[PDB]
RNA sequence: GAAAGAAUUAAAUUAAUAUAAUGGUAUAACUGUGCGAUAAUUGUAACACAAACGAGUGAAACAAGUACGUAAGUAUGGCA
RNA sequence: AUAUAUUUUAGUAAUAGAUAAAAAUAUGUACAGUAAAAUUGUAAGGAAAACAAUAAUAACUUUCUC
């Protein structure tokens, strides 16, 4: 019964309600479900009959399994195979199923959904990737986020982004969203969660936020502006929300400046990359870096070699849509932007 | 439309996406059939297969041993010949048809522990002809089928047109069903310990039947199919009946390990094998 | 205004229907249906297990075919091509009857032809 | 008897327009049959399956590894670019479009909006 | 010439609410000529059924045996009659007077 | 010949109308279509009489 | 060693295309399906092809409104 | 088990699959798939009715197992 025990399994691998967890692993159906609010529906419900013994016996099969998983796991000294077996191991829990499916992913609680473990990461990979890391891949394609900005993207990590301080309402932004001058104005705040073996007391990250789009008159096309920048960051699998809290201004290579497009400029694309700093062995400490804020543009960006002399690798992004309105002026206006240009209805 | 010309545009990612997921719409499709939310959802192991477990206990270590042919090897069938580049003209020149066929074959493959013949299929046909002036017989044989395997039959449409048979095109003419796992087991099983026995003449099936890749086809009359326990059981709602054929596809990489195999599950074959 | 015909048919059709037959459908509970998913995969799990077993059975089945040919090649080639002699016509003993799930009267016959 | 001298007049179709050529916004560069050629970038097909030019450039054909068996026509953006561009390279846009200097022109454009 | 019934607008079965086809059947119990009994799926509210002529009692499935007895239906047309009828023959004579006709 | 022409005038009372051919028997038409009048789509029906042909209305609710 | 996926490769446009013949079409333009029935709408149309004229053909872009789509977008009748 | 008042069931009707080359909606959009002949068989069934079978898995995943 390895199930049951909880000296050294993290205490996030069982069903905190007391109620619940007497109803799943109950002797007779002489209880009622506590997911049934109302006694009325209660009464009118049914359970399947002859299900309480059958879970008996399969919960002691798979227990069975799980044990032979933790011994094994035991003896595996490889970190990634240690890993692997314990996913393996605490992957048919009922208790982790119940937690993970039916409590929240994104703003986890530590006690239900634990990223520190094994089994919940890999819980938490397979539901990201199965709606939104397609999601995030097709507005980028679409939107021709990737080959203009960065060749590609073999994303790695979940990025998910808000604008708390500009408005006071609460929304995470959906990939290619139109958002308002108003609700863009001021700061936008991340969530970088990771689902891969990475060193936490390490690991590095870096966020640019870079425009595509700001148009050149020189050469009748386009550039790419860096609209934000923030370097030597570091995250955990539970604590991963940046925001003016945790990083200084060390950290910030260029500071915010807001989406101000155009009148007739054109549909401008904000987008959003994740990178992982290189990770030096034979040395303690987080390997910090210096960014050549002489040498870096902020006007007239090149990504592509800012990422190639940082020997930086994405694994995560995000991107919205901004366009001109009537708050543009006033944001320029509030940030001391001179006053925007206007550029002609039709496309000769 | 400005133009009809089909064109996909080329990815900058491995990424795969299914679109079935990132539309709201739908939401019960995206469950599997086989999940408990899915209104698709019908339990599939209700009760132990005898046939199954029979053939299971039995039958594949047997048919391993008969099988074996000591260091054979695979026997390449019949595919598209290739061009000599002896001639330029040779350079874009579509290939070949194979020697005899206009269609190419498959390969077989020595038998061995991974590929022992067993039942994967059982379809029955049933085309009345005589629904031609009536097509209320193409329900009555619907329902035949229903009764005699339990699965949910088909109905079949004609699709020539032939005048000396007073055949159109678009109408009911009967019924067909495809069985699978218990249920085919069941049909079979049911077949030969009850149809057959009581058929007047019956020899078996003939040795020179099936398609040469693994396949025995045999027929039913109506009076064969009266024996049925269902039908027996309510002679009064069966004023006509309608005979079948009867379609049995396994594994088998020819038809000599099929005859094996059903004769194992108790086929009787009467004629010259070829 | 329909024949006799047509109502027996009809009623035919309606057997056929799923027109005021099938029940409601099945909602179970957050908690039932975590039983549910550990059910299937238990059972899941065990039949692969079974399959695997039976496999491995006939793996090492088959290994024990080749080493007795190898070694009655070698020994003697007479004995060996009676062996590898070809079965291409045989059939299965017509009273190898499968299985039933309850016993005959006689249970085994103890005499023949 | 019944004379044979009924017959349509030859459809002018063909290369309206050769490789190196400087095109502008909309102009015909093939006229077709089905899609003997298919469009590559900057250029866009119409109801007669007609090629025809979306931004000012230079005429290419050529053909792409994504899509073997098929001839492509394309319009590059400046003489020195070969048309079959890299894949993962930034795409060569043309913004088009002229700053309002006019103190007026600015002005009316600002107060335009939609209905 | 030709006779159907008439098509009524089929109901749309929406995508994602088709279920499937369960049809009643019943656990049936089947015996068979021996003692022999097979548990079966069937439709008809008949919950045992015996089987006077089947597998167990047909020669082509039975050839090891010595003896095997055949039946029909009973009760039923004018069989077994054409023996009841005549009481004098019975069953070994006959088959002696049997011997021979001495017809050249 | 065999197709006669039809005046389908909007709804809105402005005037506007568009005009079609239709097969001798048609089912009466009605389409919603632009009126730059009122600047929006609106409906456009028959402005005659048309003699259209009779079609059973569909068995729905289960008759006899 | 084995299952279930994802699919890849060869072949195929001979079937099918509302209708002749030709060109095109599997990346489908062919076929099935859910919404829908909306773009088989409105005011300017550059520029080309073709071209004696008169006519004909493709169509970018601006503006008004619709239907479908998570989105990207598509639709100003029908693969031509 | 009888008697009545009220109510409920029975109008008994095909698709149960995003169906896919039987017949039916010939214009929009979104999702998805691949035909045809020929060969081998199969109650009536034959040249010709309807069903079934007919190219290759090196590489990549998840699971089970020695
Ligand atoms: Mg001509
Ligand atoms: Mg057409
Ligand atoms: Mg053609
Ligand atoms: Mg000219
Ligand atoms: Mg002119
Ligand atoms: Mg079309």
């Amino acid at each position: 019964h390895i199930w049951s025990d909880f000296t050294t399994r993290p205490s996030s691998l069982s069903i905190q309600s007391s109620k619940v967890k007497n109803y799943l692993f109950q002797k007779k159906a002489s209880l009622d479900p506590p997911s049934i609010s109302r006694r009325s529906n209660r009464i009118k419900y049914s359970p399947p009959e002859h299900i309480d013994e059958i879970f008996r016996m399969s919960y002691d099969f798979l227990e069975q399994r799980s044990s032979k998983f933790y011994e094994l796991a035991n003896k595996t000294k490889n970190p990634l195979k240690k890993d692997a077996l314990l996913i393996k191991a605490e992957i048919n829990n009922p208790e982790v199923q119940y937690n993970f499916q039916f409590n929240n992913k994104l703003n986890n609680v530590k006690d239900i959904i634990d990223y520190d473990v094994p089994v919940y990461r890999h819980l938490g990979k397979q539901h990201w990737e199965s709606y939104g890391q397609m999601l995030l891949m097709q507005r980028l394609e679409t939107l021709a986020a990737i080959p203009d900005t960065l060749p590609t993207l073999v994303p790695r990590a979940e990025v998910n982004i808000k604008f708390p301080f500009s408005t006071g309402v609460n929304k995470w932004i959906e990939p290619g969203e139109f958002l308002s001058s108003n609700v863009t104005s001021m700061r936008p705040i991340f969530k970088i969660q990771e689902y891969e073996l990475v060193n936490v007391e390490k690991q590095l990250y870096t966020v640019l936020i870079v425009n595509p789009d700001v148009p050149d008159l020189s050469n009748d096309s386009f550039k790419t502006a860096l609209c934000y920048g923030l370097v030597n960051i570091n995250l955990t699998y539970n604590d991963n929300l940046i925001d003016p809290r945790k990083f200084h201004s060390s950290n910030i290579i260029a500071d915010y400046l807001p989406p101000v497009p155009e009148k007739n400029a054109g549909k401008q694309r904000f987008v959003v990359w994740v990178f992982r700093q290189p990770l030096i062995e034979d040395k303690q400490g987080p390997n910090m870096l210096e960014i050549d804020r002489k040498e870096l543009s902020r006007d007239d960006f090149d990504i592509r070699q800012f990422t190639k002399k940082y020997n930086l690798t994405a694994i995560g992004a995000h991107i919205w849509r901004s366009e001109w309105d009537a708050k543009v002026a006033a944001v320029r206006e509030k940030y001391g932007l001179p006053p925007g240009r206007v550029f002609s209805r039709v496309r000769r | 439309p400005k133009s009809a010309c089909s064109l996909v545009k080329p990815v900058h990612h491995l990424v795969k996406i299914d679109k079935s997921k990132l539309s709201p719409r739908f939401p019960e499709l995206k469950y599997d059939k086989s999940d408990i939310r899915s209104p698709g959802f019908k339990p599939k192991d209700t009760h132990a297969d005898r046939l199954n477990d029979h053939y299971l206990n039995t039958l594949q270590s047997d048919l391993l041993l008969i099988n074996y042919s000591h260091n054979a090897a695979v026997v390449k069938g019949l595919k598209q010949r290739a061009w000599s580049g002896d001639s330029p003209y040779h350079l874009n020149r579509p290939p070949k048809n194979p020697r005899g066929s206009k269609a190419q074959l498959p390969d077989i493959h020595p038998i061995k522990w991974s590929n022992i013949p067993g039942l994967e299929s059982v379809v029955i046909n049933c085309f009345v002809r005589e629904a031609r002036e009536n097509q209320l017989l193409a329900i009555t044989a619907a329902l035949q089928l229903q009764q005699i395997t339990g699965c949910k039959p088909h109905p079949i449409f004609s699709k020539n047109d032939v005048p000396t048979w007073k055949l159109r095109k678009g109408h009911q003419m009967g019924a067909k069903v495809e069985l699978k796992g218990k249920e085919m087991s069941q049909f079979l099983s049911t077949l030969t310990e009850i149809v057959l026995p009581r058929i007047r003449e019956y020899k078996g099936i003939s040795n020179q039947s099936g398609n040469r890749f693994g396949g025995i086809s045999f027929g039913l009359t109506a009076e064969d199919i009266k024996f049925f326990p269902e039908i027996d059981a309510n002679q009064d709602s069966w004023p006509k009946t309608f005979g079948m054929h009867i379609n049995i596809n396994t594994s088998a990489q020819l038809d000599y390990q099929a005859r094996t195999l059903l004769s194992g599950f108790q086929f009787p074959f009467f004629g010259e094998e070829k | 205004s329909l024949s006799p015909l047509a109502q027996r048919v009809v009623t035919q059709l309606s057997v056929m229907s799923a027109s005021r037959k099938q029940p409601k459908l099945l909602k179970l509970a957050r908690e039932d249906l975590i039983k549910h998913q550990t059910i299937e995969k238990c059972w899941s799990i065990y039949q692969q297990q079974q399959r695997e077993r039976r496999n491995l059975q006939l793996e090492l089945q088959y290994k024990s075919i080749e080493r007795s040919m190898n070694l009655l090649q070698e020994l003697s080639p007479r004995l060996f091509e009676a062996a590898n002699a070809s079965e291409k016509g045989k059939r299965f003993p017509m009273e190898m009857k499968v299985p039933t799930d309850f016993p005959p009267n006689t249970l085994w016959h103890y005499n023949f032809r | 008897s019944r004379t044979s001298m009924k017959d349509s007049a030859g459809r002018r179709l063909g290369p309206k327009k050769y490789e190196g050529q400087d095109v502008s916004t909309g102009e015909i560069i093939m006229r077709q049959r089905g899609t003997k050629f298919y469009p590559g970038e900057n250029v866009g097909i119409g109801k007669d399956h007609s090629i025809f030019a979306l931004e000012p450039g230079v005429v290419r054909y050529y053909l792409d590894p994504f899509h073997p068996k098929r001839k492509f026509i394309g319009v590059a953006l400046r003489r020195d670019l070969k048309l079959p561009s890299p894949h993962f390279e930034p795409t060569v846009r043309r913004f088009g479009r002229f700053e309002l200097t006019n103190k007026r022109a600015a002005y009316k454009e600002e107060n335009s909006i939609s209905r | 010439t030709r006779i159907t019934l008439p098509r009524r607008p089929a109901k749309k079965i929406q995508l994602g609410k088709s279920r499937p086809a369960i049809y009643h059947q019943f656990n049936v119990k089947m015996e068979l000529s021996d003692g022999s009994v097979v548990i079966r799926r069937s439709q008809y509210p008949k919950g045992e059924i015996r089987l006077i002529q089947d597998q167990r009692n047909n020669p082509l499935w039975n050839p090891s045996r010595d003896d095997l007895v055949v039946v029909d239906a009973n009760s039923g047309g004018s069989l077994d009659r054409f023996n009841k009828r005549y009481s004098s023959l019975f069953s070994t004579v006959e088959l002696s007077e049997e011997n021979k006709k001495k017809t050249q | 010949s065999k197709n006669s022409v039809i005046k389908l005038l909007s709804t809105a009372a402005s005037g506007y109308s568009r005009y079609i051919s239709i097969k001798k028997g048609a089912p009466l038409v009605t389409q919603v279509r632009y009126d730059p009048v009122v600047k929006r789509h609106v409906l456009f029906k028959e402005a005659k009489k048309r003699k259209v042909a009779e079609r059973k209305p569909l068995d729905f609710l289960r008759t006899a």
